[PDB]
């Protein structure tokens, strides 16, 4: 417990890098977050928008 | 300039598809420009068929 400074910016560094790759499964208002799903499912310039 | 029926009009279009633009007349995706077209059945349609 005496070494909890040292052992918070471990853990500031790791929540702030898991947040970053969780955000990737985000959707921010498009068909899916998969990027190969979008590409598959429409058209061009309708793929585009999403 | 082409003549086509009055249902293909509608595929001459950039992001379009059917079977003129797909396979006789293809525009491009960041086409800049006007598509004119006019019924021209007194013209080139003909007794038996043109």
């Amino acid at each position: 417990s005496a070494l909890g400074k040292l052992q918070d910016v471990v853990n500031q560094n790791a929540q702030a890098l898991n947040t970053l790759v969780k955000q990737l499964s985000s959707n921010f208002g498009a068909i899916s977050s998969v990027l190969n799903d979008i590409l598959s499912r429409l058209d061009k310039v309708e793929a585009e928008v999403q | 300039s082409f003549v086509i029926r009055g249902d293909e009009v509608r595929q001459i279009a950039p992001g379009q598809t059917g079977k003129i633009a797909d396979y006789n007349y293809k525009l491009p995706d960041d086409f800049t420009g006007c598509v004119i077209a006019w019924n021209s059945n007194n013209l080139d349609s003909k007794v038996g068929g043109n």
